[PDB]
């Protein structure tokens, strides 16, 4: 059946860095953007809502505005990759990626953020 | 959309 997988279900990230978290989904030949849905969320917060090839930014949570990007070039490889820049302490938690292309699935990914500490 | 996977719900907007 249609299955999403995660290479890594835990990312440990430095405060202030950029992170790219990924989920894999099955692709064959044409990927019809009309039929594809990619959604990323954390807690009650929408991050990406990519539907019929368009992102709805109206629904995106304010904390991710101008910080969050779907790497849409990765989609032909079967990779829904979310890049978050300038990672905050508040970015730590459980993220969900949901992909629909006929069938639908999701997975969890945990992000831990290391607070700034001088060696 | 309103999609349910393993008793978790995903909804637009």
């Amino acid at each position: 059946a249609f299955t999403v997988t995660v290479p890594k279900d835990l990312y440990v990230v430095e405060y202030g860095s950029n992170m790219t978290i990924e989920c894999k989904f099955p692709v064959e030949k044409q990927l019809d953007l009309a039929a594809l849905i990619v959604y990323w969320e954390m807690e009650d917060k929408n991050i990406i809502q990519f539907v019929h090839g368009e992102e709805d930014l109206k629904v995106q949570h304010s904390s991710y505005r101008q910080r969050a990007r779907l790497l849409k070039d990765q989609l032909s490889l079967g990779n829904a990759a979310l890049q978050i820049t300038d990672v905050k302490l508040q970015d730590a938690g459980v993220y969900r990626c949901m992909i629909s292309y006929g069938g639908a699935d999701y997975k969890r990914i945990t992000v831990k953020v290391n607070a700034p500490y001088a060696a | 959309f309103f999609i349910v996977i393993r008793d978790r719900v995903f909804r637009c907007g």
